[PDB]
């Protein structure tokens, strides 16, 4: 059970969150950000290292297209 | 007109293939690529027109078709990196 | 082949075209609404193939083109409603 | 000044990105995650406008694309 400094701003957000409907405390709310700080951090590094696999599987020079359409058909 | 094209980038659009036909058939699976060479084809000609993600990764740019999103670069020539669903898209910190 | 055209998501392709032919010149304006115009194309063939956005709005799916994001419904017929910037894109709510 | 309750999962969590180079405390983790939250409302907010106002422009039933490019390009 923590304790935060928050200003006016998010002192008033929370509270437009929490009188209409959105959730139903102060606690809710932050959890609620900290999930999509979350998911986006670990989307994030999932993405990195997505492209750096990229990077390192090598290289085709001369992409036909047309034939892995075909080839592809053909299965 | 030239670009080269990551290995794993062409195993995307092997599971992009098997996602679709398995989902939708083969004509549909078909139609939804060319979609994707469209995509590709073009950022080939036209490269400055990719979105960059400076942030996400150094000299990156994005271009979207569909569901998903090729992911490039430009060196000597432009390198198709990913294909990725937009699933994967997350905002990059400056 | 036929779909609705929202007149407001006609004048974001004319605004899109100003734009793209303002930083890129005809040649590129006229290519990019052309990967638009496929995209459009075939969501109105295949209109279960964009990802759905209940949450969003009932009865809206996506399809996204280059930098863009084409967002339709289908009534009758498919309708194309908006075609927006990607950095418009947002998390729909459960 | 305010008091409240976590996961022990989002406690832990703080706690890394806190012991990361990332943040200088939990109520700067806090606010980072919040100001995604409101961004995000906002966003959201923009998007259903968007959409409602492309609603109610009213639809062309016959659109030429090839046409719409050979006159944005003569």
């Amino acid at each position: 059970n923590t304790s935060v400094v928050l200003g006016d701003h998010f002192q008033a957000f929370i509270d437009s969150q929490v009188a209409d409907g959105r959730y139903g405390s102060a606690s809710e709310v932050i959890r609620a950000g900290l999930r999509l700080l979350e998911e986006n951090e670990a989307k994030l590094a999932a993405l990195r290292a997505a492209l750096i696999e990229g990077e390192e599987s090598g290289f085709i020079e001369d992409f036909d297209f047309d034939a892995f359409i075909e080839e592809r058909s053909r299965a | 007109k030239p670009y080269r094209l990551s290995r794993r980038a062409k195993a995307d659009l092997d599971d992009i293939w098997t996602y679709s036909e398995q989902r939708w058939g083969v004509e549909q699976a078909a139609d939804y690529a060319r979609e994707l060479q469209a995509t590709i084809e073009m950022i080939a000609e036209h490269p400055g027109m990719g979105q960059p993600d400076e942030n996400l990764r150094a000299g990156y740019r994005r271009c979207a078709s569909g569901s998903h999103v090729v992911f490039y670069r430009v060196g000597v020539r432009v390198e198709i990196i990913r294909v990725l669903h937009q699933s994967m898209n997350a905002r990059a910190h400056l």
